[PDB]
């Protein structure tokens, strides 16, 4: 019963379910970011 | 005043209790499904 | 850790179940999502 | 029971301006935060401009640095002056008290000619 | 999904290189493809990529080297490289994904391209 139910390593490849790179909401043109969905409807970026 | 005018209820202070009162109503059963939509635009346009 | 407590399960889920509301349509009788409230995720095939 | 009715809206011109009051029977509104939406032909009522009981304005995209919403509580009136009107700005503007009930108002149709 | 690369095999340091990838079975313009070269008895390096919206995006490899360009009528995808070094020397893939870097499920690939410098 864990919040976040797959352990989520940085180097894993992507799948474009729950790891992949991607392309949110940007003022112009942004290069995509590896991303992580580590619950439903919840994402984290690994970035600055 | 009015034989109409509403008496208003109390202001329970938040205590622990309350909080189990709603934790023991609560749902935790439903989670909206992620859909299927539509394709957006491969570059999302927006501001903060 | 959060979602371990009583409180920070409620959170988590209120969270989760409080999609950004459908509320781009210009047209009062269509339910259309807004963009800015999507991203794209990239498929191993390319596709997005 | 609460009553809110409006007055002066017109036909106006292109960057012009229109003063639109309503006024409040029932209720005092100090407290009570208040609105102007407007609904455009075929288009669902969209919110216009916000004015809080301390005096706080929030007001929508299309309509900021154009309109000002103000309001009197000893007066019980809310105005909503409308500067530099653009084509845009057409439709039926309703009032409304944010208060116990879903108060509105009963409507009045502004068009902004050219 | 059918990717075709063909690219000239060799050239000595100090010149460029086009090399191309033909695509069928889809319209090109609307997937992110990727370029990625294996050196012999080594793992992927990716190379390139490119967006739908047009847009490449070159890794540290041959950055202000090379550059990544595409075709919507010719359907075809074209990487322009110059000032090649012996360390570029490998098969060269046109990959389906963006910073391609493995083999992975649901991903095409093509045959790949020799290229020794």
């Amino acid at each position: 019963m864990p919040f976040v139910n797959k352990q989520f390593n940085y180097k894993d490849p992507v799948n474009g379910v729950d790891i992949a790179y991607i392309k949110i909401p940007n003022a112009g043109q942004m290069q995509p970011v590896k991303a992580f969905k580590i619950h439903n409807k919840i994402w984290v970026i690994p970035e600055r | 005043i009015t034989s109409d005018t509403n008496i208003e209820a109390a202001e329970e202070n938040i205590s622990l209790d309350l909080i189990q009162q709603y934790y023991l109503t609560f749902n935790f059963d439903n989670e909206p499904e992620n859909i299927s939509i539509e394709n957006l635009s491969s570059d999302i346009i927006g501001q903060l | 850790r959060i979602y371990s407590t009583d409180l920070g399960r409620m959170l988590l889920t209120s969270i989760v179940r409080g999609i950004p509301f459908w509320g781009g349509s210009t047209i009062d009788t269509e339910l259309k999502v807004i963009d800015t409230n999507c991203i794209n995720v990239i498929q191993p095939d390319g596709s997005y | 029971q609460v009553q809110l009715v409006e007055s002066g809206g017109g036909l106006v011109q292109v960057g012009g301006s229109l003063r639109l009051s309503c006024v409040v029977s029932g209720s005092d509104i100090s407290g009570i935060a208040m609105g102007w939406y407007r609904q455009a032909p075929g288009k669902r009522r969209e919110m216009v401009a916000d004015i809080f009981s301390g005096g706080s304005t929030d007001y929508a995209g299309s309509v900021k640095g154009r309109f000002t919403i103000s309001r009197d509580n000893a007066k019980k009136t809310s105005y909503l002056q409308m500067n530099n009107v653009k084509p845009e700005d057409t439709g039926v503007y309703y009032c409304r008290l944010y208060g116990s009930g879903d108060y509105w108002g009963q409507g009045t149709q502004v068009t902004v000619s050219s | 999904v059918q990717l075709v690369e063909s690219g000239g095999g060799l050239v000595q340091p100090g010149g460029s290189l086009r090399l191309s990838c033909a695509a069928s079975g889809f319209t090109l313009g609307s997937r992110y493809m990727s370029w990625v070269r294996q050196a012999p008895g080594e793992g992927f390096e990716w190379v390139s990529s490119i967006e739908p919206s047009g847009t490449a995006w070159d890794g540290d490899s041959a950055k202000g080297r090379f550059t990544t360009s595409r075709d919507d009528a010719k359907n075809t995808l074209y990487l322009q490289m110059s000032n090649l070094q012996p360390e570029d020397t490998g098969v060269y893939y046109c990959a389906t994904g963006y910073r391609t870097d493995t083999r992975i499920p649901g991903g095409s690939w093509g045959q790949g391209t020799q290229v020794t410098v």
